[PDB]
This record gives structure tokens, sequence and C-alpha cells, in this order.
RNA sequence: CGCGAAGAACCUUACCUGGUCUUGACAUCCACGGAAGUUUUCAGAGAUGAGAAUGUGCCUUCGGGAACCGUGAGACAGGUGCUGCAUGGCUGUCGUCAGCUCGUGUUGUGAAAUGUUGGGUUAAGUCCCGCAACGAGCGCAACCCUUAUCCUUUGUUGCCAGCGGUCCGGCCGGGAACUCAAAGGAGACUGCCAGUGAUAAACUGGAGGAAGGUGGGGAUGACGUCAAGUCAUCAUGGCCCUUACGACCAGGGCUACACACGUGCUACAAUGGCGCAUACAAAGAGAAGCGACCUCGCGAGAGCAAGCGGACCUCAUAAAGUGCGUCGUAGUCCGGAUUGGAGUCUGCAACUCGACUCCAUGAAGUCGGAAUCGCUAGUAAUCGUGGAUCAGAAUGCCACGGUG
């Protein structure tokens, strides 16, 4: 894509993988049965104040060599274009063209 | 002593075992009707037991696994077709004359690129 | 609608704004861009302007508006019709 | 097809009886390949028009079916600057194959509660030569008869 | 008994690889139960080709991976180091598993 | 575009692959970019070198980087120095222990990719491509390969209307599939834009 | 025209209104102070300013450099901005149609022709025979993957024909037979008997075979054409911008609706609705994952925690069907649209905009005008299941089987 958008996705990335250790201690005291229902009204109020960015929804995986965002493959890891490129050249193993 | 077949339908694989005896048909631990529905798949599992003169003389044990419902029938007709070919060998000419050897090579026929069953298109507009 | 076991939204910026606007009283217009908020019951009495997409609309919040979110009182596109 | 003169296929027997004419009539009953309700409906109906007639199971099919086989009609020309129709002799394979397919043509245009019954009335009908099936039969031989200046 | 999975891409280089193993078990001692064909998945994947619109022309490629194991029923000490002394060529996954 | 890539369709029949690996699902997704890393910085680096064809490798966590080239002694030089230092930068972007070879490419007028360069690189200083393709098929031919196509396509000696022209010879059956056909193309960027060649040498029909 | 888009709430996002930055969000070079640092308050919608607890892995002729970091001058950065009529690469089409051409030779003043035409034949410029033609190349066929029967080899997580225990569950001693899983081979060639043939090329029947004449499908798309399609995958030649056409953030927008067209799903019902019992599949997928057993809930699902990098464990129950009821031609117990009330889950967040379950509501529609669409055998027609993209979200797309 643009050279700005895989900035944006390495800046996202390592914010949404340093935080990760609130956001499974923070939805736990919500999503429990047992806890407080007074601490179960702040650790939602937490949640809505560590960084928007640090969260693992909020990120498209873009291509490993492009930028296309569009028509991944995650075995892989490039797009629709430059999986065809390789696989009719040779780099990537046992991947030859399929009929049956 | 008992002598042995094999044949494939569609999808199935029948497993077929004749002893000389009265008639019994076990087909997966159950007596015949108690598997099957419809009478034409009764007439077709029992076909070539009528065709040569072999329905009394003979006892069988069926194992079948994995199909459709006329597979399984289909695939037992061609395991007795194979396995009373192992009985007396001048069943073989009568038994092509009335076409029971051939094993039937006909399969589903898979799903193309941009055609949405095996060969039906798309509507078409101008 | 949200799962009930994890309460209601609202954002703190919006929260404690509101729980120190009440005890100063002012009837000044409070703005926000915050348009996902439900709508809490000592909200009632409160003149509120919530984004749109343009500008903010202003909202006079009674007691019949309580359970719903801030947006549906601002509508997005503007229509007139054909 | 344009070059390939190719063979009528064959087929399996019915289930109950023992005649290769009714496995056509079993097979043009049907929608989407269920032939069991079809092996079924026909089957009942064979009774009740069996019951009906006094007349033996298998019997009381061909002298029914005879009512509706026709035995001359009409394609379509245009050699020259005019469309002709063209009264034909009709093939003994097509023969059957029309009688057969007129009848469940109309058999589902009755007014009945069930498939049954609406096929032993149109038996009724076409073995005392009523019903829609050989009104049918009568629009398609007077366009023979209609047309016999061509040929 | 101490079993082998051997995971490969191709059935010229796999074939080698478990006979290289059985040709070190019986040449330590004995008692391997030879290779087993296990079943084989393969890995299809299906992609456009055309860089702008044409939704009717497409590339179909598969994975196929070939999968072996080799069972070894009384080891010796020397029968357990002649085959942790052996490496294989790439391409080809063991994973050694005491029972 | 209307023929298949005439490697790509001979990936099992005849010709090997270019990358003999193995990892499971979640492994493969990053060895397809600690693959191209190392491609890509070799194609970079030994641009002068006369490379044709880098194979990885990756036996127990230990890549092997076999060049093929066909001038080792610019790329080893003195008594020590190229391959060895090479080492510690692939290790770097492998993060493994880098192992690192030269196979020499004997006959370089045959070899796909070293005729297709010769010709982009011919054609950025500007000669004659009616006479570099002439050449070229005349190089590959007394040398004993049995056929070759040459095709060269777009801006072509500066014009304003891009064509393409090819010149055949022997033979060069693309559908019989058991042929030994080796195929690579390449791009020059001359000061009017880029003038893409493909090649296509036959060297025998192989059995199996 | 269910096309890029294999999956838009924020993200994506390119567009809009606002708030902000200008050697920059993204790199190498420095001018160069200064180790990076989990934490933490105020103000702000957030962008990001204001504020709190710190250093030694190198190691230095310590007027300076190494992965990391702030500020100002710069050189370049950056553009999803125009040009597909300047281009590369890649694809659709005529068309899976049997055609497109060259080398010598001869004839023609010459453009060009002969070959490639003619009589037979094939699916085919396929093959034979005759000819100022002789030979060859890309194509039209064969080599390749899959399906169809047999023979070896290796027998667990797969299997049970004969053995003995058996909780009548191949489960458990066992067995290598068999289905099956896969490696290497055997097999089909117009090869064989007859007949029409121009004695040849072939073709028509039939004998053996599992398969008959290309056994059934796929893969492969000649020379080229419409200046076909994208500069928005990526690279690019020139051009335009540089306190903006660059860059960060919150909220909107692609989803609006008087209407027209194209593609699909569900129906208009008895070959069918509803309720109970009852059998038979294939191909896939799974570690931030698939998540059985057990309990709470009318139900989506929360609760606890085994099992599995998998022929072991899960997702997983097949539905059409078969048997016994009920129903009786009605806007119907047909059909589920639209609307209200109550809930569940992933998720910072379902108001514009998520799927799903329960209780209500029960529209339009009785086979559809001119005109048109697909299909030649496991095919069309109906029935279910899986996958890719994906935190949640397809009636389309791609796959496999069941009836036929
Ligand atoms: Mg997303
Ligand atoms: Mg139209
Ligand atoms: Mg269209
Ligand atoms: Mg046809
Ligand atoms: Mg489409
Ligand atoms: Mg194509
Ligand atoms: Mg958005
Ligand atoms: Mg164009
Ligand atoms: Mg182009
Ligand atoms: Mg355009
Ligand atoms: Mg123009
Ligand atoms: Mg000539
Ligand atoms: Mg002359
Ligand atoms: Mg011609
Ligand atoms: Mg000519
Ligand atoms: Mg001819
Ligand atoms: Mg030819
Ligand atoms: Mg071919
Ligand atoms: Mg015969
Ligand atoms: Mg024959
Ligand atoms: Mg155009
Ligand atoms: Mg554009
Ligand atoms: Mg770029
Ligand atoms: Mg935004
Ligand atoms: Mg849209
Ligand atoms: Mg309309
Ligand atoms: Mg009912
Ligand atoms: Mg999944
Ligand atoms: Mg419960
Ligand atoms: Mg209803
Ligand atoms: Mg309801
Ligand atoms: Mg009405
Ligand atoms: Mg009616
Ligand atoms: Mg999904
Ligand atoms: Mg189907």
């Amino acid at each position: 894509a643009k050279q700005s958008m895989k900035a944006r996705e390495v800046k996202r990335v390592a914010l949404a993988d340093k935080y990760f250790a609130k956001r499974a201690e923070l939805k736990a005291i919500i999503s429990d049965v047992n806890a407080s229902d007074e601490d179960r009204w702040n650790a939602v109020l937490k949640l809505q104040t560590l960084p928007r960015d640090s969260s693992p929804s909020r990120q498209r995986n873009r291509c490993r060599q492009t930028g296309r965002p569009h028509g991944f493959l995650r075995k892989f890891g490039l797009s629709r274009i430059k999986v065809r490129e390789a696989a009719m050249r040779g780099e990537i193993p046992g991947l030859k063209k399929a009929s049956w | 002593n008992q002598y042995y077949g094999t044949g494939r339908r569609k999808s199935s694989a029948a497993r077929v075992f004749i002893k000389p005896g009265n008639g019994k048909i076990v087909i997966n631990q159950r007596s015949l009707e108690q598997y099957f529905g419809r009478e034409t798949a009764r007439m077709v599992v029992r076909q070539p037991l009528e065709l040569v003169d072999m329905v009394e003389k003979l006892d069988l044990y069926i194992t079948v696994k994995g199909g459709g419902i006329s597979g399984q029938a289909g695939a037992i007709r061609h395991g007795i077709t194979r396995a009373l070919m192992e009985y007396d060998e001048s069943l073989r000419s009568e038994l092509r004359k009335a076409g029971f050897v051939t094993r039937d090579a006909r399969q589903v026929e898979r799903k193309k690129v941009g055609l949405r069953k095996a060969r039906r298109r798309p509507q078409f507009s101008k | 609608p949200r799962s009930l076991k994890k309460g209601p939204f609202i954002d703190l910026h919006l929260l404690k704004k509101v729980e120190k606007a009440v005890e100063s009283g002012d009837k000044k217009p409070l703005r926000t861009w915050s348009r996902r908020s439900t709508i809490f019951p000592n909200m009632i009495g409160l003149t509120i302007a919530v984004h749109n997409g343009r500008q903010h609309v202003p909202v006079f919040v009674t007691d019949e508006m309580v359970g719903h979110k801030l947006g549906e009182f601002a509508p997005t596109r503007t229509y007139r019709g054909h | 097809p344009r070059r390939r003169v190719i063979g009528q296929r064959k087929i399996l027997p019915d289930p109950k009886f023992g005649s290769e004419l009714l496995a056509k009539f079993v097979n043009i009953l049907m929608v989407d390949g269920k032939k069991s309700t079809a092996e079924s409906i026909v089957y009942s109906a064979l009774e009740t028009l069996a019951q009906r007639s006094g007349k033996s199971e298998l019997e009381a099919f061909e002298v029914a079916l005879e009512n509706v086989r026709p035995t001359v009609e009409v394609k379509s020309r245009r050699v020259g600057g005019s469309t002709y129709q063209v009264p034909v002799e009709v093939r003994p394979v097509r023969r059957n194959a029309l009688a057969m397919r007129w009848i469940v043509e109309a058999a589902r245009k009755r007014g009945d509660k069930s498939m049954a019954l609406r096929l032993a009335n149109e038996l009724s009908d076409a073995a005392e030569n009523k019903g829609t099936a050989v009104k049918k039969r009568e629009d398609v031989h007077r366009m023979a008869e209609a047309n016999k200046a061509f040929a | 008994r101490i079993r082998i999975r051997l995971k490969a891409f191709d059935h010229r280089l796999i074939d080698q690889a478990t006979a290289e193993i059985v040709e070190t078990a019986k040449r330590t001692g004995a008692q391997v139960r030879g290779p087993i064909p296990l079943p084989t998945r393969k890995e299809r994947f299906t992609v456009l080709i055309s860089p702008h619109v044409n939704k009717d022309a497409r590339d179909q490629y598969e994975i196929r991976t070939h999968l072996r194991l080799v069972d070894i029923v009384e080891p010796t000490e020397k029968t357990v180091d002649a085959l942790m002394r052996l490496d294989l060529a790439a391409g080809v996954d063991v994973q050694i598993s005491l029972g | 575009g209307q023929k298949v890539h005439p490697n790509g369709i001979r990936l099992g029949i005849v010709k090997p692959w270019n990358s003999t690996w193995f990892a499971n699902t979640k492994e493969f997704a990053d060895n397809l970019d600690s693959d191209f890393k190392v491609r890509q910085y070799l194609t970079k680096e030994l641009a002068k070198a006369s490379v044709s064809r880098i194979v990885i490798e990756r036996p127990a966590k230990s890549i092997r980087v076999t060049i093929h080239t066909a001038r080792p002694g610019i790329v080893i030089g003195k008594k020590g120095e190229d391959v060895e230092k090479l080492r510690k930068v692939v290790a770097d972007i492998a993060g493994v222990p880098a192992q690192i070879n030269i196979a020499e490419v004997r006959k370089p007028e045959l070899d796909a990719k070293l005729v297709a360069d010769s010709i982009t690189s011919q054609l950025e200083r500007r000669v004659m491509f009616r006479r570099a393709m002439k050449r070229a098929v005349q190089n590959a031919m007394r040398l004993g390969a049995k056929g070759i196509k040459v095709e060269v396509s777009g801006r072509l000696g500066g014009a304003e209307i891009a064509r393409t022209e090819w010149y055949r010879e022997g033979r060069v059956p693309l559908h019989t599939l058991r042929a030994d056909i080796d195929y690579n193309t390449s791009e020059a960027h001359t000061t009017y834009g880029v003038i893409g060649v493909k090649v296509w040498i036959f060297k025998g029909e192989i059995l199996g």
C-alpha cells in the first residue's frame, strides 16, 4: 500500500503485544462470576484508558512483501499475486500446481 | 470351507462370504429385511442369486461400509457376482451375458471453476 | 444489546465530566464527541450536544431517554426528499 | 446431435411385477430424483385401478394406454417461403413415450386429495375413453386429417 | 517400543530417509516394524490470477504432506544411540516417541 | 497473457524446486520471509557476479545457501574474504548458523538467467537490440543447446509505440511436458521505461 | 453488473467536517546534547504536551564511534494524484476452434502463389494415396495428476475371515487372510477373428476383458486480434504538489432512496406442513486453536476441566429417505416478510450498522406477460456437510458426497 500503512502496522503490533498482561487481567475480572460487583465497574473503566490501538482486533494482515491488505492467505504469508509469482518459479516447497 | 468376493459400487465396498446351506442372508448382523427399505433394493441385492438357480443351496455373510443406499446394494450385487465365479466358473458366461460382471465405472463428477454445479453455468445477459 | 453482566457502557471522559457538571450545575450546553454512551439516570435534565458528523446537535435529556444511547437523537445524514 | 447416431439406453426393470414397460412410467411420475415415492404412488394407484375395473393389476394398464397412443402427428418444415406442418407417422417407442407423458401431464390438473386418486381416476377415464388425456389425443390425431393435403 | 514419525513433501526423498533408518536399526540390532503408510493430507489452495477484474480465472495448487511411521521394539544402548547419531536431509521431519 | 510460466508447470515432472525445507503451519509463514530476505540481499550484492540460481535449504534449524554462479573468483577473491564475510550477515538475517556454497555454472551461454541478464545489460548500455538478440541466439545455438526462443518487448529502439519481437531456432515445444525447458525473464530500466526480456532454452528431452 | 472486495462498526479507508504537525509518520548521512527504562498525576474527545521512580553487555591516544534515542540547519524523504493512447509483468476473449508460417526450388515483369490444393478418412493441416514440389518449426496427439479391476511388499491410531476368553462393545489375548491406507509394477494397442473397401488410410459389427476404439473427467489456450483491463498489488519514462495532493487523532461516510436492470436464496403446498421413533456417507480443519463428559438455563449459551500438532482427540448429529400418527384444499397448522417486548456471545465499543435464540406479530404470493437461460449420464433436477478470508459477521465463492 502506501508507505505509511506498514509503519502504522509495525507501530500497532508493538503496543498490542506489549500490553498483553493487563488485557488478560481486566477481562478476567469483568467476565468472571463470583467477583466484586463494584470492582467489575472499575475494571471496565480501566479498559477504556488502556490505549485504543493496544488491541488484538484492530489490525488487518498486510502482505509481507507489498502491503496489499485484501486477498490474504494465512499459511504462506503473502497475498493473492505474490503467492502465484513464487509458486510458479519454485521458491515455496511442495507447491506444485494441482489437478485431480 | 467357504468362498469370498469383493465388490465396489459408487462409494461402497461390499464383502461377501458364501457357504453351502439353506438361504440365510446376514448383513452387519442384521437380517435382510431389517436393513433395506425399498423392494427394488431387496430385488437388486438378490438378483444374481435368482439368475442362476442358487437361492436355496447357499448361505452368505455380508459386510458393507460407506456409501449410499444404492451403493450398498450394487456393491453386494458385484460382490456376489464375483464370489460365485469362485464356485463353479461355468456360471461366468451367463453372468456376463446377463451383464453383472462389469463393475460400473461411474462416479460423482467434480465441480470446476465458474460453474455453479458440475456443469450448470450461471445465467446470461446482454 | 450488550451482554448484561458487563454492565452498561460510558466513557470515563464523560462520566467524570458529568459528575462534575451536576455538582456545578451550569446549563451551559456540554458538548461531546462520544456518541456511544448509555445515558444514566443522574443525567436526567441536562443539555448536552452530541456530534453528528458535522457539528454538535443539542439534546435536552429527560426521563424517557435513559434506556438508549446518545446517538439516537443525532440523525446522521441529512435528508429532504427527491 | 449432428454426427453420432446413438443408442437408447438400458433401464432397470420394475421392483414389484416384472415388466420393463413400467420402468418409464415410474420415472415420469418423478420430481427431484426421489424414485421411492414414485414407486409407492404408482403401486397404490395400480391396485385401486385393479379393484375399480375388476381386472388384473398388470392388465388394467395396457388397455387404458391403448386409448392414448396416437398413430400420426405433425412437425414443421418451412422449405419454401411458407411454414408447412407435415403429418408424419410416429415411431414405436415415441408412441408409448407420448402415451405415458400425456396421462401424467393431465393427472396434475385434477382437484382430488392425493396423487394415487388423481392417477386412478386418470386411468379409469382413459379406460372408458373420456378425459383430458384422450381429448388431447383427439386434437393431435385430428391435426393429421386437417393437414393430409401436406405430406 | 520407540516410534518415529517421518513427514516430507517428496516420496523419492522420504524413502531413502527411511531406508537409511531401517538399515541403521538392522545394523545395530533388529526388530523394526517396517514403514507403515499413514494418510496423506493434501492442503489445497485456490487463487485468482488476474490483477484486476476476472472472477472466472483461477490457479489451484496443492501440498501433499507425506507421512510415514516406524516402530522399534527391543532397544539396546547402541540401538538407541546409533539412531540419534543420525541426521537426515532437509525436507524430512522426525519426532522420536517412546510409546 | 495466455501461456503458463513453463518452469512452474514442470515443478515435479522434471524441474526440481529452488527451496527444499520443511516446517508446519506455524513456521511456513516466517520462512517465506527469511527466504526472501536472503535472496534479496544476495541478488543486490553479487549483481556484478554471474549468479544464476540461489537454492536455499534448511536441515535442522540451519541454513545452507547454494549460489549458482560462473565467476567464482570474483566471489571469493583473496585468501578467505568474501563468502566468509557473507556468512556473518546471512547468519544475522536467517538467525541460524549460516553455511554458504558456490557452484560453477559450466557454459554460461546456456543458463537461461545469464543470457537474459546479458541482454538486459546490453540494453542498458544502448546497443542495437537486433544485434544483441541475434548474438545471443548464435552463441546459444553453436554451444549445443538444441533450441532457443528470445523475446523482447516494449519501447524498442527508443520508439514511441511499443511492440515485441522474438527469434526462434531449433525446436521449443512448451506443450510437451518432459522437456528441459529453461525459462527466465529480466527487466532493463532504461531512460524510456522498462523493456522486458523473456528467454526459452531447450537443452533436450528428459526421461524418468 | 454475488466483479478487484477470500468477508467496511472503530480499524480497513483511499472520502467528509473538525482539532493539530512540517527534515517530517516512514531511511541511510550527519550538526549533537544525552544509556534504553515495567511504572505513574493534571489537562485534552484523542492526537500530546505538561509530570513522577533512573544508567553501565561493549569499551576507546577518553577534539568519537556500536543495537537503542531527544533538538535545530539541511541533501532526500512522501503521494491510494493524473497518463493503461508512452511501458514492463499478469489476465479475459475469438477458442480448446485446427488452424498460423518459415527454409531452399520452380512459375509470375510484379504485389504474391505453389507447399497448406485435389479423391478417401479422422474428434484434428489426423493418416494414407496423387501432385513442382522436397523437407522442417509453433499447433493437434503422447509424456503428467486423478478415477476404473488384478498382483507384490509394510501392518498401527486402521481391519476381524477362521481361533479362545467376551461385561455380547474387535473390547481382549491374538491373526496379515479382507476392506482400507501408499510405494513399485502388470493392464488397452484398433493388438486380435470377420466384412466393406483404391491391395493402403480407415470404418462397421463381435470374441476375450474390469474398462472399446480419446474408457470417464482435469492440467496444458498457436500466430495474433479489439490502442480490450487495471500506473489503485508491485515496478515504472515524463509530468504536477512540497505550511501540502504529505503525516497523526476522535466522530461521521461507503449501508442514504420517489424509481429502473442483472444475479441468487425462500415459497406459493398433499410428490406436501407438524410431532414421535429409525438406519447409510465423503472431503476437509484445528494451539492466542478445535474444545467432547458432567451440572445450571425453556434456548442462543455462560460453569468446571479432561483429550489432540491428530488415521488416536474434538468440531460432528448427516438431511433427502423409510414406519406410525395428525392435517383435508381454506391466504390454509401453506409462506415467512415487516414491527414490539425480553436475552446470549466475540469485541475498547453493536445508535446510524453484528450474527443468533425465545415469546408475539402472520404482509406480498394460488406456477408468473412479451422475450429469454442451463443441460446429453452419475449429467440437469432437489438434499445436506466442510473450507478459504475471519476477534464477531456471507442465501455468494471454492470443494465432497446422498437420491437419481
Ligand atoms: Mg478485521
Ligand atoms: Mg436483458
Ligand atoms: Mg455478466
Ligand atoms: Mg451435443
Ligand atoms: Mg461470479
Ligand atoms: Mg488461462
Ligand atoms: Mg472505519
Ligand atoms: Mg490497453
Ligand atoms: Mg498492459
Ligand atoms: Mg479506464
Ligand atoms: Mg490516447
Ligand atoms: Mg517460398
Ligand atoms: Mg523467371
Ligand atoms: Mg491455411
Ligand atoms: Mg497460401
Ligand atoms: Mg484433404
Ligand atoms: Mg501436423
Ligand atoms: Mg495435448
Ligand atoms: Mg461382443
Ligand atoms: Mg466390442
Ligand atoms: Mg481503453
Ligand atoms: Mg485510477
Ligand atoms: Mg511503490
Ligand atoms: Mg479514522
Ligand atoms: Mg459498496
Ligand atoms: Mg424488476
Ligand atoms: Mg406431515
Ligand atoms: Mg476455524
Ligand atoms: Mg443444562
Ligand atoms: Mg408456519
Ligand atoms: Mg415470536
Ligand atoms: Mg393476495
Ligand atoms: Mg389451489
Ligand atoms: Mg468466519
Ligand atoms: Mg451433487
